[PDB]
């Protein structure tokens, strides 16, 4: 019983592992989405006027 | 004849527990040294990615 329940306890940390790792995975590409669209002061900011 | 000496006081320090060095430790008071070899504290670290 301190086996079975010390082994269950293995793969919860596994799979919370497994989506609170994903969760990177919006925060990564939403940063890197900003990042492709992302054009620098010294070129934008004579065209905005 | 019988004499007086004179002596002063030991000059005394408080101890330690008004000093705000005890920030720096936290002090749990132990009770045998002779007693214990080699104490040890264990980390276990997961890490996400």
């Amino acid at each position: 019983f301190t086996e079975y329940a010390g082994a269950i306890k293995t793969i919860t940390s596994a799979l919370q592992f497994g989506m609170d790792a994903l969760e990177r995975g919006l925060v990564d590409t939403v940063l890197a989405v900003k990042l492709r669209h992302a054009p620098p002061v010294f070129i934008l900011k004579t065209l905005g006027d | 004849e019988a004499l007086l000496g004179v002596y002063t006081n030991v000059v005394e320090f408080v101890k330690f527990l008004e000093t705000a060095l005890a920030a720096a430790c936290v002090n749990t008071e132990f009770k045998d040294l002779r007693r214990m070899i080699d104490g040890k504290i264990q980390f276990k670290i997961s890490m996400p990615t």
